[PDB]
């Protein structure tokens, strides 16, 4: 601002002009080239990720079915803890832009009947579901899918 | 990990469902996916011994055609083996296993799977 207001001054008096580059030139080339001289001389990466940083309890792949290589994938889930009995496989759907949003499970209610302790899973399920935040990610729900079939397995016996 | 030396430790003393599945796992270090041990066949042979069939074997079998790893083609294939039509109460039974999982036949894996089951069905 101040001791170079006459510089703003004439700056802007002269902007959006056609010429003045060539003005700017014409008037302050000859004294800076004297003092100084010359001038100078499918899958997105994201599930692949977090597939490759998951527990090995869970060996999660592509879908036989379904449509692939799209922002929408499919993935059937196999639980494999020596702890834990066998449970349904637990398929999930992913949306476009899996960041920044949630998946959704595809719920299979006769897959789950028939059984005390396979409808107890499943109320828990549930529960554990409405529990669940926004914005969550799938190794959270494979890991509340392990921690609800371990409760189920310890209320029983 | 033999089938009837298993079964008959499962039978001696009562034990849950999930308890015996889980325990089967312990007992043989190479599973190899129920094929070579015939475990669907297997209970069926404990079943028909008695003039009427025990529930829980016929719980176990529930229980393995609920997993999806247990195909259902062998379970048919050892179910129309057996025939011989001593009973009713054998009958009764497999008419109602058979209905249970029926009307669905899904089968997931390889072709040649699928193959085997259209012999089966």
């Amino acid at each position: 601002q101040y001791l170079c207001q006459p510089l703003l001054d004439a700056v802007l008096a002269n902007i959006r002009s056609p010429v003045f580059n060539h003005s700017l030139y014409r008037t302050f080339v000859p004294a800076m080239t004297a003092i100084h001289g010359p001038p100078i001389t499918s899958i997105p990466s994201v599930l692949q990720g977090e597939v490759a940083r998951l527990d090995p309890k869970f060996l999660v792949n592509l879908d036989p079915s379904h449509c692939s290589n799209n922002g929408t994938v499919h993935l059937i889930c196999k639980l494999d803890d020596k702890d834990l009995p066998s449970v349904p496989p637990l398929e999930l759907s992913v949306p476009a832009d899996y960041p920044a949003q949630s998946p959704l499970w595809i719920d299979r209610q006769w897959q789950y009947d028939a059984n005390p302790f396979l409808q107890s899973v499943h109320r828990c399920m549930t529960s554990r579901l409405l529990q669940l935040p926004d914005k969550h990610s799938v190794t959270a729900l494979l890991n509340t899918w392990a921690q609800s079939v371990h409760q189920a397995c310890l209320s029983a016996a | 990990v033999n089938l009837k030396q298993a079964i008959l430790q499962a039978w001696k003393e009562r034990w849950s469902d999930y308890q015996w599945a889980i325990n089967m796992k312990k007992f043989f270090p190479k599973g190899a996916t129920w094929d070579i041990l015939n475990l669907a066949d297997a209970l069926l042979e404990q079943a028909m011994i008695g003039p009427s069939p025990n529930p829980l074997i016929l719980s176990y079998l529930k229980y393995a055609i609920s997993s999806q790893m247990v195909s259902y083609s062998s379970v048919l294939t050892a179910i129309s083996k057996f025939d011989d039509f001593s009973r009713d109460l054998c009958v009764q039974a497999l008419l109602d296993i058979m209905d249970m999982f029926c009307d669905r036949l899904s089968c997931h894996g390889k072709a040649e799977e699928c193959i085997g089951l259209c012999r089966a069905l």
